[PDB]
RNA sequence: CGAUGUCGGCUCAUCACAUCCUGGGGCUGAAGUAGGUCCCAAGGGUAUGGCUGUUCGCCAUUUAAAGUGGUACGCGAGCUGGGUUUAGAACGUCGUGAGACAGUUCGGUCCCUAUCUGCCGUGGGCGCUGGAGAACUGAGGGGGGCUGCUCCUAGUACGAGAGGACCGGAGUGGACGCAUCACUGGUGUUCGGGUUGUCAUGCCAAUGGCACUGCCCGGUAGCUAAAUGCGGAAGAGAUAAGUGCUGAAAGCAUCUAAGCACGAAACUUGCCCCGAGAUGAGUUCUCCCUGACCCUUUAAGGGUCCUGAAGGAACGUUGAAGACGACGACGUUGAUAGGCCGGGUGUGUAAGCGCAGCGAUGCGUUGAGCUAACCGGUACUAAUGAACCGUGAGGCUUAACCU
RNA sequence: AAUUCCUUGUCGGGUAAGUUCCGACCUGCACGAAUGGCGUAAUGAUGGCCAGGCUGUCUCCACCCGAGACUCAGUGAAAU
RNA sequence: ACACAGGUGGUCAGGUAGAGAAUACCAAGGCGCUUGAGAGAACUCGGGUGAAGGAACUAGGCAAAAUGGUGCCGUAACUUC
RNA sequence: AGGACCGAACCGACUAAUGUCGAAAAAUUAGCGGAUGACUUGUGGCUGGGGGUGAAAGGCCAAUCAAACCGGGAGAUAGCU
């Protein structure tokens, strides 16, 4: 009946779950910013927050880590030189999420989700 | 909850002698022979430890006799006297539920001398 | 599992009067650009809340 | 004689000195204060429509407030009635703690149960499942035959069939209280209240005896 | 939890060594019993001479389950396996003389107390 | 006969009383115990298996009892398809034969997305007549109602003795229902670890993907039962059989015709839930609106400008709420989620390095490292100023109190 | 008995209890010798029965993982 | 009848593990199957695990669960050996 | 050596569930039987309607079989609806 549960299953299998989140959170540190489905976006919250977590402290124990998430060595490069050091002051979210619009092709809620620095 | 987390430190016993699983524990319950309160004791191996505060409880087994013979315990509770480490055992697991497959030689255990 | 008699022209607009829609209400005015939008939600220039954040 | 509602926390354990493990329930119980007294050729009946709680200043609504203004008391989260037992009256404000729930014994507890959801017969009214084998087509779960024949023509009304469970007011009777701390304004019960962790429920002494 | 059909190994000397529960008595639709309530058993396998001889229904009462009881502090005692010990079919008082095991304080009451003397511990 | 699917089982029932149990009574060839028979009584309860296709029956063993019947011999647009009752085959048997046989014997497609009625749930519109927010009273309807055993009164009442209570009280179970997660366990493909084969990250190392979560071992929260609490009631009103009182008709007698009183798990309440759509739409408390103009077949009318309140809805963060709507919480004056800090909890000595060992690999740093929904805090991110809907004192008649 | 109506025949074994099953009595309604009789090792996606193991078949179902169902967007039938 | 979970003869057929053209993961090479975005109800379909009991289910152990590999040791009634 | 055993391809179709206005006018999923033979299969021939062929079921002969389909007798005949 679900009650007090969490995560969100998105009519997707678990694998594919896990690996939706782990594609899209390099696309998300390597563009900035991305647009996608409320619901995706929603949990996106859950998965590169704690990943920019671990970034901002700079050791091979949590390269290795930031490395078993996510896959992907430019990605933890883009970590821990950039994202790690730009966020070393703020203990909080490091992203926002704001309503766009609908995908037109099969009205679908649109959001845009950046990370809040956005300077250059 | 700290309204709860109050009351479950009023009844919380404060020695609990630190063990592991794989002690080999003596306890002591109050055991109440109608008129009498004679004192008897419970012997055996610690199989799991449920550590959750005033709801901390374990489990020790007994072979006796053959039969095995398990016992749970809460550990704040005003029946358990006392727990006494007799062997310090090094196993790697937390649960040690496999013991309840094996029995007499395959059912010993290393030291915990380190 | 199938019907019997003919379910009459009343009968089906009944059933459509809670097929109804719900449209619009109310928009919103973004407070720099002056363009409308839905509440929460970013103008198609690229406005939110008084600020040109995703800048197209 | 009068209820007193409060709010669940939650339910934990109370070790006896014999060793009996009595599992309780921690009501809290605040400030119960009278908002108004309603008498018989003014209102009708009569009973005592008490609050409690801290609701915020830009949630209370006029009509709201000014029914609290009147009585002089603070603006708490939702009223509720209980009805006065043949002679007492305190004053309209007055702050009820669970001073008098020290000395009855037991007591009857009021509360919304959990919403299951739109849930099915097995679940709700315990009906036996089929049979899972042995040659059983789509109706694993299914009530059944849930009438007749033609003869009675039709299906008889309060047949249990699936709908919406829980989430309804239920009533626990006869509940021992334990222990009372005035100090700590508490209330623990032998037993389980309804539930919904975090939510209110009325307290009220023993209507069976 | 002993409720039918149950293989279940014997405590006490009396010739069996592994019976069958086939009816928990006392009460109407009962499920299954514990460690205080008799049953009626049939005899599945005996000693040669033994006491009592295959295929006998008689009494029981079962001391070891493996569910195991509660005791009120929330403790509970498993035991490895299903035992029980028998007793006369009408003038109960167990047929045996030792009784193998350990048993539970939950069969301690007047006229148990026959069998819980003739017990090692507990 | 331009189709009403056949026995039995399963699931789910429901009604009748000619009553199996529990309840209250009369008679006895009723001492007691135990029974028998009969009247009133339908509130609830009313087997498990072996054999059989079987209903039934027989048997074993329980139970307070294992009731008797109606409802297409209840129930296939709910399931089963063993029986019977298609096409194959065989035995005995009747017939020259094709074949036939409640004569047996092996095998043998069970369709339907629910428009309407009914029923279990949940909303919208509008109404209730000035509008809105809460709170309720209670017409009426439903749920629930069963009971064994031990002890006590009591080895007392009765009785030569043997045996052995009624009544009332308490403890403790079975079946049933309700609530709950403290505990006991289960589960936990979102958590930690072990491990086989292979691929990949350049390689060692360390991790990841796939193989049903690959197979596994444990396991936070949430959901639950086997787990843990609680409930059936007492009392009162009006009676049924039956027992009476007083009491004439009929100077007597008499429960009845006047009048009155006891009398059951049945009837009405008492307990719990829904409940003012209860159009007979009730009551209480609180808040809100007291600007000007013309027209008119001048009527509770239409329209103009100006203002739109309290509040509601919408939008968005979301919930132990939820199919969807609804309902509950909050929206910067902020703790409603997420993230974060700390803790708890689970897994059980991470990485890297140092030393020992030919090596695998073992110790030290290290009860470490990592920790899903849980607990307590913190505005770091998202809940944006508005706008939309809702108005401008509320008809006529009569009484009633003061102008 | 693939044959036995009466019939679940009767006795013995298995089970707590066995219209089925196994071994036998002949009382063969209505077996019988190439429309073969009686046995037979092996074989059989064959018929009946029993025991161990193993388990959600069942006592009594519980949670979880996905595909529909449910909601919004597009297209859009059918029996009757 | 269709851009139809069906049918259609032959040829080539690599790496690791493996008895193998089984099977698991991959190379060359080719596809993500022409509706999807949410919710996480009853109930249906395919599966995963399960306390104690272990055929008590049922026409019937149907279905599931279970066993399963190699070498060595060991192996009955009966028999056409 | 073998109408020998275990078991893919290939051929077949015992069991169960799904499906039953299907994904399919007999299929899919999970197991199952033959798998050096009376095996299986491509291509091309020959046998035809009271006839063929039949390890024989009244089975098969173009989704049709106790007598195929097509056209013609023929608007058969219908004491029936």
């Amino acid at each position: 009946m679900r009650h007090r549960k969490s995560g969100r299953q998105l009519n997707r299998n678990s694998s594919h779950r896990q690996a939706m989140f782990r594609n899209m959170a390099g696309s998300l540190v390597r563009h900035e910013i991305i647009k996608t489905t409320l619901p995706k976006a929603k949990e996106l919250r859950r998965v590169v927050e704690p990943l920019i977590t671990l970034a901002k402290t700079d050791s091979v124990a949590n390269r290795r880590l930031a490395f078993a998430r996510t896959r992907d060595n430019e990605i933890v490069a883009k970590l821990f030189n950039e994202l790690g050091p730009r966020f070393a002051s703020r203990a909080g979210g490091y992203t926002r999420i704001l309503k766009c619009g609908f995908r037109a092709g099969d009205n679908a809620p649109m959001a845009y989700i950046e990370l809040v620095d956005r300077s250059e | 909850s700290n309204i709860i987390k109050q009351l479950e430190q009023e009844q919380m016993k404060q020695d609990v002698p630190s063990f592991r699983p794989g002690d080999t524990v003596e306890v002591k319950v109050w055991v109440v022979e109608g008129s009498k309160k004679r004192l008897q004791a419970f012997e055996g191996v610690v199989i799991a430890i449920r550590n959750r505060g005033l709801h901390s409880a374990f489990t020790v087994r007994k072979i006796s006799n053959g039969e095995g013979v398990e016992r749970v315990f809460q550990t704040h509770s005003p029946v358990v006297d006392s727990i006494s480490v007799k062997r310090r055992g090094a196993v790697r697991k937390a649960k040690l539920y496999y013991l309840r497959e094996r029995t007499g030689k395959a059912a010993r255990i290393k030291e915990r001398l380190n | 599992a199938v019907q019997q008699n003919k379910p009459t022209r009343s009968k089906r607009g009944m059933r459509r009067s809670h097929d109804a829609l719900t449209a619009v209400t109310s928009l919103s005015v973004d407070k720099t650009s002056g363009e409308k939008h839905l509440r929460h939600h970013i103008t198609a220039d690229g406005y939110y809340r008084g600020r040109k954040v995703i800048a197209k | 004689m009068i209820g007193l509602v409060g709010k669940k926390v939650g339910m934990t354990r109370i070790f006896t000195e014999d060793g009996v493990s009595i599992p309780v329930t921690v009501i809290e119980v605040e400030a119960n204060r009278v908002t108004q007294v309603k008498d018989l050729a003014n209102d009708g009946y009569r009973a005592i429509q008490v609050t409690t709680g801290a609701k915020k200043a830009n949630r209370v609504t006029k009509p709201e407030a000014g029914h609290f203004a009147k009585a002089g008391v603070e603006a708490g989260r939702g009223l509720w009635e209980f009805r006065l037992a043949e002679g007492e009256e305190f004053t309209v404000g007055q702050s009820i703690s669970v001073e008098l729930f020290a000395d009855v014994k037991k007591v009857d507890v009021t509360g919304t149960s959990k919403g299951k959801g739109f849930a099915g017969t097995v679940k709700r009214w315990n009906f036996r499942t089929q049979d899972a084998t042995h040659g059983n087509s789509l109706s694993h779960r299914v009530p059944g035959s849930i009438g007749q024949n033609q003869t009675p023509g039709k299906v008889f009304k309060g047949k249990k069939m699936a709908g919406q469970m829980g989430n309804e007011r239920v009533t626990v009777q006869s509940l021992d209280v334990v222990r009372v701390d005035a100090e700590r304004n508490l209330l623990l019960v032998k037993g389980a209240v309804p539930g919904a962790t975090g939510s209110d429920l009325i307290v009220k002494p023993a209507v069976k005896a | 939890m002993i409720q039918e059909q149950t293989m279940l190994n014997v405590a006490d000397n009396s010739g069996a060594r592994r019976v069958m529960c086939i009816k928990v008595l006392g009460g109407s639709h009962r499920r299954y019993a514990g460690v205080g309530d008799i049953i009626k058993i049939t005899i599945k396998e005996a000693i040669p001479r033994g006491k009592v001889k295959k295929g006998d229904v008689l009494k029981a009462v079962v001391v070891r389950t493996k569910k195991g009881v509660r005791r009120p502090d929330g403790s509970v005692i498993r035991f490895d396996g299903n035992a029980c010990v028998l007793l006369n079919n009408n003038s109960e008082q167990p047929i045996g003389t030792r009784i193998f095991g350990p048993v539970t304080r939950e069969l301690r009451s007047e006229k148990f107390m026959k069998i819980i003397s003739l017990a090692p511990e507990v």
